[PDB]
């Protein structure tokens, strides 16, 4: 099982399955040819992005009830910019 | 001639 | 079903998933593959409770309904040393800024 | 139009099941392909419907018009009931892109007149403004269908 390590602005390290990380168009293109610096994304945002990767892989092409992806109002603007940047 | 959908007077029910 | 987890130590967080029926020991094997410490050098926690190697994740309280992809359950991780004790320590994430006036 | 109900006049019992956390608006495409609203469904509720074979339905969040799926696809068409059994229309959330999901939340909190007061990259203003629209969705589905 291949994992990749994503680094946030505050030095938090997030280790996720490589297949899940390819949910990000940005990460997919970078690794289409591991440690990746995302020092512009704070840890409270990058943690939510990684949860999104898991959610996307689990529920895409699923026939079961899909739960809402929860976003707190106070993280919404930064998460929006990270999603735009990461293309997911 | 044209017959549109309609909802019979019944109670809704709860899921799960 | 699977349980979705965040295994956290200091400033490291591993996102992984495992079967509810799999053991704490099997979860340590996943951690060993990633962080290169063997199971007999790992301590896994649910909150402040040390998890017994032989129990399943379901038996430890991690169930599919409460350990979901979009809201994973946290497992604390500490490593052993030859002559010191490492206190379980998970560094918190950053805090968001104040919600803008137009969103209040 | 390409997307329209057929006036079959052949009854088909349907059960709308809202397996989403949203208030769901069922939208019937009439015989000229024009979208018509039907009574909304609260989250986690089901309702029996007297529909007709070959009628076309889509489902939206009632307040925002965010897209929803029905039996994992975009449109639902009743067929003839086999052995008196109703056809189920299981309505669910799709997996939205993270971007679209963030846009939903921001739109839910901010009046449109205040979008451009937000401290975000400029390209996102137009994205916030381009809210979901059933007519545009029907144009999109129509072109996909033709291909």
């Amino acid at each position: 099982m291949m994992y990749v390590k994503l680094i946030s602005s505050d030095g938090h390290e997030f280790i996720v399955k490589r297949e899940h990380a390819l949910t990000s168009g940005t990460i997919k293109a970078m690794l289409s040819g591991n440690e990746v610096n995302f020092r512009e994304i704070p840890s409270h945002v990058l943690s939510k992005v990684c949860m999104y990767f898991t959610y996307k892989v689990r529920y895409t092409n699923s026939s079961t009830e899909i739960p809402e992806f929860p976003i707190a109002p106070e993280i919404a603007l930064e998460l929006l910019m990270a999603a735009n940047f990461l293309d997911c | 001639e044209a017959l549109a959908x309609y909802i019979p007077m019944d109670d809704d029910f709860q899921l799960r | 079903m699977d349980v979705f987890l965040m295994i956290r130590r200091h400033k490291t967080t591993i996102f992984t998933d495992a079967k509810e029926s799999s053991t704490v020991f099997e979860l340590k094997r996943i951690v060993e593959g990633i962080l290169k410490r063997p199971p007999d050098e790992q301590r896994l926690y649910k909150d402040d409770q040390l998890l017994d190697d032989g129990k399943t994740l379901g038996e430890c309280g991690f169930t599919s309904q409460t350990a979901r992809p979009q809201a994973p359950a946290t497992v604390g991780l500490a490593f052993r040393a030859d002559d010191t004790f490492e206190a379980l320590c998970i560094e918190p994430f950053s805090s968001p800024p104040e919600l803008p006036d137009v969103m209040k | 139009p390409v997307l329209r109900s057929v006036n079959s006049r052949e009854p088909s019992q349907v059960i709308f099941c809202n397996r989403s956390p949203r208030v769901v608006l069922p939208v019937w495409l009439n015989f000229d392909g024009e979208p018509q609203p039907y009574p909304t469904l609260p989250p986690g509720t089901g309702r029996r419907i007297h529909s007709y074979r070959g009628h076309l339905w889509l489902f939206r969040d009632a307040g925002t018009h965010d897209g929803l799926l029905v039996n994992q696809t975009e449109l639902f068409v009743p067929s003839l009931n086999v052995d008196g059994q109703p056809i189920f229309a299981n309505i669910t959330l799709p997996v939205y892109t993270l971007k679209e999901r963030c846009l939903q939340v921001v739109r839910s909190l901010v009046k449109p007149e205040n979008y451009r007061r937000l401290d975000i990259v400029r390209s996102l203003y137009e994205d916030l403004e381009d809210h979901p629209n059933v007519q545009k969705d029907l144009e999109r589905l129509t072109q996909e269908r033709i291909a």
